């Protein structure tokens, strides 16, 4: 089977440069290879074939050349909504074969997160559960760490986050954070915080409520 | 118009089988052989195989030969892919696609889920801000979907009216259970006096839940 070695697997620019990603071909495919994009959560999209003809509605800023072996995808004046995976793919030998995905990142000026605390819902609580959620959205770069006080005092079991993809339109990445209790633990401490560590302050943004207090 | 409709998600146990299909429309369905290919979570993707309409020829990969049978349905102009043997190594999204010179099109997809456990359908609780408010300002609302299996729900807001603003952050899985949220920034001024409502969809147990979002009661 043909390997197709993609490189490199990760890469960022700054909206209007060129950036381009190459792929390798562990045996001769002639110019049977093709591009797609993805972007998250989407179905494959096909840039090129022929290792060079750009499908009919794909941007112009979009080119591929090489022949044989090596291969190469070029993006010109690059732009936000080229956040995706790039892959190629080799038809000329079966089975046909895929370059693992190249990850685009665009570049943009640095963003202190937004953040956002909020209590466990009423009806959570109804079914003997709590758990408390932090939004930290719309920070630049991805990089981001968030702690938990209870009381003032650290948490650190029953925590859950997850992040976001790069954001298509203003080029952000978000976090969420859950802390989650027993109702029982809940209602035997008072005051629940949220802090966020980013680059772009050496000071945490903290968050917080108490557990009365219209 | 050219579609390739596949179904819904599918959750199987190990050991079991599962067919899926891709029903073609808007073009001539022996025009264009039909490509399978397998895209697990984070790995590449994988040619399995393809079948040509015009004379039910099949080609297949041969690490998937013995475990994928392809057939066509002609008089409904419909692929079928089935695969048996399945482990959770085979959890994965399944893609149909025809291609050429002029067009390639893919379908969505059919997720696999291959796993013992249950389904469980979502709890979905409003995510309010604490008794805080704030003037002239933007305010953040969320949604926490708990407790669910298997992947995926669907989370719109205002039936997907309201686009800019919303972060549905990736489920995480703990305990055969998977959790996720997400948020909606507004402007203050349109909440809470205009509603804002959070729509779940679980089609693994046909869950549909709104769940509107209120201010919080002191
Ligand atoms: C491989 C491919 C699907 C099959 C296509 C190929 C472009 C060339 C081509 C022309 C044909 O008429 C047969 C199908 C093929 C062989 C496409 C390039 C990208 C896509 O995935």
């Amino acid at each position: 089977d043909i390997v197709m070695t993609q490189s490199p697997k990760f890469m960022s620019s700054s909206v209007g440069d060129r950036v381009s990603v190459t792929c390798k071909a562990s045996q001769n495919v002639g110019i049977n290879v093709a591009w797609y994009q993805q972007k998250p959560g989407q179905s494959p999209k096909a840039l090129i074939h022929s290792a060079s003809y750009r499908y009919s509605g794909v941007p112009d800023r979009f080119t591929g050349s090489g022949s044989g072996t090596d291969f190469t995808l070029t993006i010109s004046n690059v732009q936000s909504e080229d956040l995706a995976d790039y892959f190629c793919q080799q038809y000329n030998i079966y089975p046909w074969t895929f370059g693992g995905a190249t990850k685009l990142e665009i570049k943009r000026a640095d963003a202190a997160p937004t953040v956002s605390i909020f209590p466990p819902s009423s009806e959570q609580l109804t079914s003997g559960g709590a758990s408390v959620v932090c939004f930290l959205n719309n920070f630049y770069p991805k990089d981001i760490n968030v702690k938990w006080k209870i009381d003032g005092s650290e948490r650190q079991n029953g925590v859950l986050n997850s992040w976001t993809d790069q954001d298509s339109k203003d080029s952000t990445y978000s976090m969420s954070s859950t802390l989650t209790l027993t109702k029982d633990e809940y209602e035997r401490h008072n005051s629940y915080t949220c802090e966020a560590t980013h680059k772009t302050s050496t000071s945490p943004i903290v968050k917080s409520f108490n557990r009365n207090e219209c | 118009e050219v579609q390739l409709q596949q179904p819904g998600p599918e959750l199987v146990k190990p050991g079991a089988s599962v067919k899926v299909s891709c029903k073609a429309s808007g073009y001539s369905f022996t025009d264009h052989n039909m490509y399978w290919v397998k895209q697990s979570h984070g790995k590449s993707l994988e040619w399995i195989g393809s079948i040509d309409p015009y004379n039910g020829g099949t080609r297949y990969n041969q690490k998937f030969r013995g475990k994928a049978t392809l057939t066509v349905d002609k008089s409904s102009g419909t692929a079928f892919m089935h695969l048996n043997s399945l482990t959770s190594e085979d959890s994965a999204v399944y893609y149909c696609y025809i291609g050429s010179f002029y067009f390639v099109y893919w379908g969505q997809g059919t997720l696999v889920t291959v796993s013992s456990a249950k389904t469980t359908p979502p709890s979905v609780y409003p995510l309010a801000p604490g008794s805080a408010a704030q003037t002239n300002s933007m305010v953040t609302l969320g949604c926490l979907v708990k407790g669910y299996f298997p992947e995926p729900v669907t989370v719109t807001w205002n039936s997907g009216s309201l686009s800019s603003g919303v972060h549905t952050f990736p489920a995480v899985l703990q305990s055969d259970l998977y959790t996720l949220s997400s948020s909606v920034t507004v402007p203050s001024s349109t909440w809470p006096s205009e509603t804002v409502t959070c729509n779940v969809a679980h089609p693994a147990s046909s869950t549909k839940v709104d769940k509107k979002i209120v201010p919080r009661d002191c």
